[PDB]
RNA sequence: CGGUCCGGCCGGGAACUCAAAGGAGACUGCCAGUGAUAAACUGGAGGAAGGUGGGGAUGACGUCAAGUCAUCAUGGCCCUUACGACCAGGGCUACACACGUGCUACAAUGGCGCAUACAAAGAGAAGCGACCUCGCGAGAGCAAGCGGACCUCAUAAAGUGCGUCGUAGUCCGGAUUGGAGUCUGCAACUCGACUCCAUGAAGUCGGAAUCGCUAGUAAUCGUGGAUCAGAAUGCCACGGUG
């Protein structure tokens, strides 16, 4: 309902620095032995840099600038009519969602080492070529004549 | 050559190669090791032609080369005609561990028996 | 020479006989070390809440075992020959040893 | 449940004082030719050897309000079916409640 | 391996044993204890087990030294 | 603070910790706004803690006119050389498949080799059993400490760090196997558990559908104990990484 209690403010870090690499090294966390991700983060960057943008002061920017996420898609009902809708993201959490969906694809997919199976994925995340985003973008364009109503 | 019988990996120190062949798994591998007189660390070219292959009575604590395995379906063709259970079990058709009938059998006969 | 024991189930029940041990056997001798508390053995004792159908809940009650040793160091046998004859109350036991 | 109980116990715990209890320990020499040249094993032996019914098997002591194969608490003797009315009451020393 | 302790009967099939190999002459026994360990001496018997209804006949063999009566037939025969 | 291989150990001592108890702190009290300046919210300060303080104990008449006589009692009908009860042998892993609930994998941030650290809570005298042997090993011996803040069970694992293999129905995974051993008891052939050395099937995160949540929670890795002749990944407690 209503309340639900209000939603946190999360941290910034005195090593990781920013906001969302103290995220970084604390999202999808399993088994819980927690010193697994501070090998990984900002280390597939100086080939990033080298594979698909520049530098390991913008390879992750521009990973966070080609992953946009700028609309949502639900399903919305008024009586016996049902719509799938879309609706504008809101911008403070925006690259955290588009982080998210990088860091789980190296732990769903499975080949070779994990020194390669997030270099491998941020290399396409810099380059917005994503697993299935035709299809992907087929529902969102599909959804954006809803915005016209019924 | 072929130190791994049977299987194709050479590519590999003898105490991973010279392992799961002949009646051997990977017990005693360090001391057939020792026999030799070769260290575990870093890799090695001056082991000669069959030369821990030389040694194999240091890990031949077992029926190897099917000492056992030669004999068991005969030692089975006389067991199948014994009025005892363990015949019994040999000259039928019958479980002697697990497969409860009360759980599905799947293609051991196929769908319905 | 000698040492004593005292138990209980209750803190106020082992103060109520602490009461009784220092005026029977630590004023002549006059003894002066102070009692310390010890561990009290704090256990949850349960039981099925319900004597049917139900396994889900239990019933939940509270028990200690209180101790306290009070200290003696007079070594003569007289120290205790009145506690080994006066009250110390109902619900609680006494000890001597060496 | 029955009350068939005490009709087994009767002959059961003196079954165990008999040929059980006070047997144990006779395990580790009654066997040994080394620790006796005198015979006095081989007739007890023989009447050890006598009973076939229970002692460590076949019987469970049981609850004694009734005769339950389970509920019967160590350290205390009783049903845990059968103290509700003693346990709420006071009755059991150093049992406390409540809230804790 | 296992065993573990050699053959071991009833001391009341003992004395069916006893009577009839020192009477030269075997009779027909029907017996409740089947989980018996038959002893050497017990071939060529006329010897009979409860299977749980009825008694039926064993026959006992220089094959069957060192099993039960147990061991000597299959107790479920419809499938 | 005085002595001292520089250990509370010995003179001594509660600043700290442990043990238990008893007091004190917090009250929407204080402020600013909001509100029939009512009755009553929102926000702030100061605080270790902020708004039924946080969290438990609870369970208002009734409802299903629910289940339970086999947890404990009991009426009436019904059974009597018995449907009662004294025993032995057999049934419950009997089979065509489905349905409920769980366990271990399918890894590679993992697997293997090697080196190396810290517990916490519990139980315990024909007991818990040190140090030490004997057996590949389950276990079995010899033989001190201690009736438990004492001694023993007993060893913290995850991790750390260097080499090595390299997404493969096998390299990982372990089921029905092949062999010899460990054990209680009247006895484990058939229905029980453990160990050692080879072998080896399925397993590439799961059908529709639908189920559970929120900080020390999910997941993850160590320990004890109850029940008990003998045996549980079950049940009940303790702790690390989070």
């Amino acid at each position: 309902r209503r309340r639900v209690i209000g939603q946190r403010k999360i941290l910034p870090d005195p090593k990781f620095g920013s906001e969302l690499l103290a995220k970084f090294v604390n999202i999808l966390m399993v088994d819980g032995k927690k010193s697994t991700a501070e090998s990984i983060v900002y280390s597939a960057l100086e080939t990033l840099a080298q594979r698909s943008g520049k530098s390991e002061l913008e390879a992750f920017e521009v990973a966070l600038e080609n992953v946009r996420p700028t609309v949502e898609v639900k399903s919305r009902r008024v009586g016996g009519s049902t719509y799938q809708v879309p609706v504008e993201v809101r911008p403070v959490r925006r690259n955290a969602l588009a982080m998210r969906w990088i860091v789980e694809a190296a732990r769903k997919r499975g080949d070779k080492s994990m020194a390669l199976r997030l270099a491998n994925e941020l290399s396409d995340a810099a380059e917005n070529k994503g697993t299935a985003v035709k299809k992907r973008e087929d529902v969102h364009r599909m959804a954006e004549a809803n915005k016209a109503f019924a | 050559a072929r130190i791994a019988g049977i299987n194709i990996p050479d590519h590999k120190h003898a105490v991973i190669a010279l392992t799961s062949i002949y009646g051997v798994g990977k017990t005693r591998s360090k001391a057939i090791l020792a026999a030799a007189g070769i260290a575990e660390d870093v890799k090695i070219s001056e082991l000669s032609e069959g030369q821990i292959d030389t040694l194999r009575d240091e890990v031949a604590k077992f029926v190897v080369e099917g000492d056992l395995r030669r004999e068991i379906s005969m030692s089975i063709k006389r067991l199948m005609d014994l009025g005892c259970y363990r015949g019994l079990r040999h000259r039928r058709g019958l479980p002697v561990r697990g497969q409860r009938t009360k759980t599905n059998a799947r293609t051991r006969k196929g769908p319905r028996k | 020479r000698i040492r004593i024991r005292l138990k209980a189930f209750d803190h106020r029940l082992i103060d109520q006989a602490t009461a009784e041990i220092v005026e029977t056997a630590k004023r002549t001798g006059a003894q002066v070390r102070g009692p310390i508390p010890l561990p009290t053995r704090k256990e949850r004792f349960t039981v099925l809440i319900s004597p049917h159908v139900n396994k889900d809940a239990r019933d939940q009650y509270e028990i200690r075992t209180h101790l306290r040793l009070v200290d003696i160091v007079e070594p003569t046998e007289k120290t205790v020959d009145a506690l080994m004859r006066l009250d110390l109350a109902a619900g609680v036991d006494v000890q001597i040893s060496l | 449940a029955k009350q068939s109980m005490k009709a087994r116990e009767v002959k059961r715990v003196a079954l165990a004082d008999k040929y059980f209890a006070k047997r144990a320990e006779l395990k580790a020499i009654i066997s040994d030719v080394n620790a006796s040249d005198e015979d006095r094993w081989n007739a007890v032996l023989k009447l050890q050897t006598l009973p076939r019914d229970s002692s460590p098997s076949r019987q469970r002591n049981r609850c004694r309000q009734t005769g339950r194969p389970h509920g019967f608490l160590r350290k205390f003797g009783l049903s845990r079916i059968k103290v509700r009315e003693a346990a709420m009451r006071g009755e059991i020393p150093g049992l406390k409640k409540a809230s804790w | 391996r296992s065993l573990k302790k050699g053959p071991f009967i009833d001391l009341h099939l003992l004395k069916k044993v006893e009577k009839a190999v020192e009477s030269g002459d075997k009779k027909p026994l029907r017996t409740w204890s089947r989980r018996s360990t038959i002893f050497p001496n017990m071939i060529g018997l006329t010897i009979a087990v409860h299977n749980g209804r009825q008694h039926v006949p064993v026959f006992v063999t220089d094959e069957m030294v060192g099993h039960k009566l147990g061991e000597f037939a299959p107790t479920r025969t419809y499938r």
